């Protein structure tokens, strides 16, 4: 998946 | 095309959702002023990842598709920005309310003649365009939401997403120049201009890697073909 | 927005102007350099057909023939893949090229392409049909592709961009007949414009891919195409 | 110039 080789991106849309 | 209530409080919403670094100072400082822009970029990312996440539709898509949108229009939302930011007396750039950048600024911060040249004839050309906050905020939208990016699931969408973001864009322009029908297709002609500059970008980051200047973190994830 | 006259003769000139190959044949040397033949001298033809409807275009010939050439350059691309998705059948997902044989996908890696421009040419050839544009869209379409005040060595950027306002007057005046009842189909025929500029710098991944496998591009195609 | 650069597609505009 682009979500687990995108780990900061998905923690800025997380917080 | 007359401005519908719910076309009129989405745009004022995009509006209001608008409203430490390492020092500008050898192979050192060399290195600094590159540092310095790369932390202007990753400040932006939060930014465009903030404005983003108030766009109506944008969270109820799934989040691999929100990846998908903003790893790719990310650099597009930048230059949109830049071209906001742009200064046509002082033929400069300024970022963080103070410090103007020109075209040796840009080189001094590591960026090649390739891509500096295109980012200011871009910026010169939205100028003379006059664009507002809302017509900035709107093509932003409008670049986040494309289909055509690689791995997006849900296409149809995104689309038609993309469409009322358009057309409230359409209904908008012709409040604000109702006597020039050619400004609404003007703004989405640049649009065409910034997948060339997004493209001359892809060749920039290619060229730090023969050069082995390497990308933070965050910059490297969404730029660098691993 | 009415369509004037003045547009109307216009858009109709544009329409008249779009009115022997190497053959398509074992896996062999003979049956691989022949397809990539047979593909390359299509393209051939086609600058040919798009040089010939860019004489046709009103101010086309006024500005400098170096501006022409720079024009001509980089549209070529943008200009045969929107005449390679009018040729679209949704049926069977292949193109008919020279109006009697189809082409798939695999028909194109067999011509000598990568699948990373492949499967973008034919999303885009889908998204295309879905649009359902007719002669005188695409025509016009192919006017505001060709008149592009933004690419490199463009001297009268002024009057190329003054150009291509009045092609897209006339598009969005043709689209208030075409589709009354939608709005929407005069910006959406401008946002695959958007998309064509992603697919023309795909096709630079794709010559510079050529030149690694040591394929090489006849004559015509090469001074268009290759970095020298 | 890009006219020197590009001879054959300089010769289909001139024909
Ligand atoms: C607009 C705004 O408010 N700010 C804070 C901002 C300033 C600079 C930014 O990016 C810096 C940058 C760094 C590295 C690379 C590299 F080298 F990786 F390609 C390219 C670029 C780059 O593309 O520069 C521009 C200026 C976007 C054209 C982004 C936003
Ligand atoms: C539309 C039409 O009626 N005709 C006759 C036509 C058919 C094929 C053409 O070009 C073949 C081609 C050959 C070589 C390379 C190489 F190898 F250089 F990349 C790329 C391509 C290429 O880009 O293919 C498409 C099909 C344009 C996407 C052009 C026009």
């Amino acid at each position: 998946s682009l979500t687990e080789r995108h780990k900061i991106l998905h923690r800025l849309l997380q917080e | 095309p007359q401005l519908s209530p719910e076309q009129l409080g989405m745009i004022e919403k995009l509006v209001a959702a608008q409203q430490r670094v390492t020092p500008w100072p050898s192979r050192e400082a060399r290195q600094q002023r590159f540092a310095h822009f790369t932390e202007l970029a990753i400040v932006s990312v939060q930014e465009i990842v903030d404005f983003a996440k108030q766009l109506p539709g944008f969270l109820q898509l799934s989040r691999e598709d929100q990846i998908a949108l903003l790893k790719t229009s990310a650099i597009e939302v930048m230059l949109l920005e830049t071209s906001r930011r742009y200064n046509p007396g002082s033929e400069s750039i300024t970022f963080l309310k103070d410090f103007s950048y020109n075209r040796e600024d840009f080189a001094k911060a590591g960026l090649q003649v390739e891509f500096i040249n295109p980012i200011f004839e871009f910026s010169r050309a939205m100028n003379e365009l006059q664009l507002n906050d809302a017509e900035f905020a709107l093509l932003i939208a409008i670049s986040i939401f494309s289909a055509d990016r690689p791995n997006v699931q849900d296409q149809l969408q995104v689309e038609r997403l993309q469409h009322t973001y358009v057309e409230a864009l359409h209904a908008y322009v012709s409040i604000h120049h109702p006597h020039d029908r050619l400004m609404f297709p003007r703004m989405l002609m640049k649009l065409v201009s910034l997948r060339t500059l997004s493209s001359v970008h892809s060749e920039q980051v290619f060229a730090l890697r023969l050069q082995d200047k390497k990308l933070p973190p965050l910059l490297s994830e969404i730029w660098d073909v691993h």
